[PDB]
DNA sequence: CCCCAGGGACTTGAAGTAATAAGGACGGAGGGCCTCTTTCAACATCGATGCACGGTGGTTAGCCTTGGATTGCCCTCTACCGTGGCCTAAGCGTACTTAGAAGCCCGAGTGACGACTTCACACGGTAGGTGGGCGCGCGAACTGG
DNA sequence: CCAGTTCGCGCGCCCACCTACCGTGTGAAGTCGTCACTCGGGCTTCTAAGTACGCTTAGGCCACGGTAGAGGGCAATCCAAGGCTAACCACCGTGCATCGATGTTGAAAGAGGCCCTCCGTCCTTATTACTTCAAGTCCCTGGGG
């Protein structure tokens, strides 16, 4: 059995946005977190509960941010998001 | 450490984003995106902590940075 | 002296007048506060917070639940324009989307 | 160290509306930022109409004008009714 | 009254924009815009004028009106 | 001597984007303010400030959509702007 | 007595120290306001408008005009990277726009 | 009625950078418009930073504390040695 | 590319008016005093953050076949451009009328404040209810023919 | 549609642990009472906000022929998704060691409320020079040949 290319992905996004858990790894992003702030100053901890706020913005904040990717997409009569709709949605959004 | 976040990852946060076919660009230009937001964010919270002459950056630290930057988050105390 | 009755039975709320009082009074809000503004400021927030509520438990009670979650809460803020327009910049931790997909992208 | 919160308020306001229906300690603590973000803002804009009309106390006057500002649409309306009843009711104990 | 602003004064703030091409919608699109914004704006200007128990709304009603749209106004007083 | 279709239109970007005057006719403006105001509240009355206040403000934020307009048109590879470009601005804004 | 020193002038400003602190102590943002903070709260508003104000002088130069009008400040806000940074969301009145056509639209 | 106003400490700080050059009456609202603008972020910032630490004195700490958060990039280094080197200044009288 | 040309930039020469330099005033800084207390620093206490290790799968990384998406060519047509004609009223002058912005004076209705008191609230505790893992069969949308 | 299937998913079967209700002390909210004082109200005056009403360009509104950008159709080419596998490490669970979050307390460094004194800054005026408009000249880019 095969299904044709988008069937799945059709049924991933109901799957997806119904759901609440968190998508990105928690181990690798912890450890990017920390790479980052390591930057800053030395011997800095984080509270667990502060990782996951992060996470929380992070994840939230970036599919707020594909979804008006995608409606930049459809405006060039495309299905398929592009770094240049990326480009194009941030520079609207002021940043 | 960026390559932590893996392509099914980056792919399931468009997936919530309602976006059907994804172009093999996308991977590395949100790695980029991210950084830039995550540096942000954890600068003022870092900043935050630094002031209060801690050394554990705690949740509140981070809730204000977001709060500052147009960004409030409901469920961590503010 | 006679039993203390406090602000908020006098006004008939439930949001604690009193502790409204101290807040605004020590919050740096204003030199001086009249004494129906903490009355006034907790009623308009004890009627805003039954708001949500109300609407978030009619979303728990679609879905066969007896506790309202961050994933209902969702789904009231951003299914009511008002509310939705007054939080809109913020953020519902472990909430989700509303479940929308655009008509193009239909098979 | 006790820390003050809204919790048993917003569990009356709850039981009111919904006397079968609970929440989870992750929903309460959504409510209290929430209750928090809201008194944040009518109070921080109620500053700013005291501080521009030169009054320095801050009375109905300043949170009616504040609500009425802040809140959108029917949501001051009917906000601005409640104040006006509750105050209402205090000022006649 | 609405008509006032002119179809040639709408295309002289879209050549300012950097527009070069004006489709004939676009003349309708924007009354319908400019309506909105002026509305939310004078809304909140009017309503600082009851509060300050005045009949006339002044420069600097206004200039507070924009700042909580979040559209700060430099030039008017503060 | 006739300009080909589009040699004037570079001209006229140049010429006001050179310049800072106000662009939308006073009186017309004045006229739209009270029309507005009666809505809210009967017999109103404007300081000819306020008024000037209210037209920089307006004419600031619709140069802001035409640019940002601009933008989504040019990106799908078009160079006139139509109504559903302006509404694609308006909602990556948040309007 | 002694001579009156301004605090302004013990710290080397041009900036009214005295009015920042009562303005500090009579615009509602803390009970108290240490000796520290105006002086250096002063200091740093005095830097900003002399970078804003020296970024304008410049490009009135380059226009060939000796005063400063609303529209130098517009060129010079938007013309920094890291001012227009700062002032993002700012209206600046009878400022116009920076000369910038999109490359697609040029013959 | 007199209105205060930075009007004049704007021009003694123009003539120092630019001696010849003027500003017109617009430009000088546009300018105290701004140094009030930047006054009230700085001055309620460190009103969130005093008021996070529980302290109710706001100090050149939560000054130099606001002034990272807000000033980006470079702006925020020279601007925080500037209020550093003129309050070491003012110390010592 | 050329000829003819249509617009804007540049450069005086007159007006003129907003910049601005200069003088008088007052209330707002500044010095100075005694005073209340916020907070640095000292020392104390334990929660919870860091680190580690052994599994234990679930989940990724990579590749292959793929057919549907992208996009470039092409035509084509019709939706704006630019010029002209022609009329309307916006910009401004000048003047008048007057509504309320703004101010000064006043008191009493108001809130800060202190002393004292008490019960509403939060922390420790207990015992059931709601819901998630385990597990299965039912609802039906999809796709090769 | 025929026909088969994969997915979706609702409905249980327990268990379990997350939360509702209970017991306790207290500190901050309530009440009395004093007293300082803010702003709502009366009254007054001057500003500019509205109004009128004329003029004079200057710009808006309409018509019109055209042209090039928008758009539909077609094909090739190409490149992300469905399915397959081997293998990695995220996470559970436990466990320990130890930093620093966190709390308390002394007293003095600090900032205040008040007071007398001085001059910095604001209102007011008069004078410019820099700006502004008009005209005349020149550069230069533009479009049909």
């Amino acid at each position: 059995h095969r299904y044709r290319p988008g069937t799945v992905a059709l049924r991933e996004i109901r799957r997806y946005q119904k759901s609440t858990e968190l998508l990105i790894r928690k181990l690798p992003f912890q450890r990017l977190v920390r790479e980052i702030a390591q930057d800053f100053k030395t011997d800095l901890r984080f509270q667990s509960s502060a990782v996951m706020a992060l996470q929380e913005a992070c994840e939230a904040y970036l599919v707020g941010l594909f979804e008006d990717t995608n409606l930049c997409a459809i405006h060039a009569k495309r299905v398929t998001i592009m770094p240049k709709d990326i480009q194009l949605a941030r520079r609207i959004r002021g940043e | 450490n960026i390559q932590g976040i893996t392509k099914p990852a980056i792919r399931r946060l468009a997936r919530r984003g309602g976006v059907k076919r994804i172009s093999g660009l996308i991977y590395e230009e949100t790695r980029g995106v991210l950084k830039v937001f995550l540096e942000n964010v954890i600068r003022d919270a870092v900043t935050y902590t630094e002031h209060a002459k801690r050394k554990t950056v705690t949740a509140m630290d981070v809730v204000y940075a977001l709060k500052r930057q147009g960004r409030t988050l409901y469920g961590f105390g503010g | 002296r006679a039993k203390a009755k406090t602000r908020s039975s006098r006004a008939g709320l439930q949001f604690p007048v009193g502790r409204v009082h101290r807040l605004l009074r020590k919050g740096n809000y204003s030199e001086r506060v009249g004494a129906g503004a903490p009355v006034y400021l907790a009623a308009v927030l004890e009627y805003l917070t039954a708001e949500i509520l109300e609407l978030a438990g009619n979303a728990a009670r679609d879905n066969k639940k007896t506790r309202i979650i961050p994933r209902h809460l969702q789904l009231a803020i951003r299914n009511d324009e008002e509310l939705n327009k007054l939080l809109g910049r913020v953020t519902i931790a472990q909430g989700g989307v509303l479940p929308n997909i655009q008509a193009v992208l239909l098979p | 160290s006790r820390k003050e919160s809204y919790s048993i308020y917003v569990y009356k306001v709850l039981k009111q509306v919904h006397p079968d229906t609970g929440i989870s300690s992750k929903a309460m603590g959504i409510m209290n930022s929430f209750v928090n973000d809201i008194f944040e803002r009518i109070a921080g804009e109620a500053s700013r109409l005291a501080h521009y009309n030169k009054r320095s106390t801050i009375t109905s006057r300043e949170i009616q004008t504040a609500v009425r500002l802040l809140l959108p649409g029917e949501l001051a309306k009917h906000a601005v009714s409640e104040g006006t009843k509750a105050v209402t009711k205090y000022t006649s104990a």
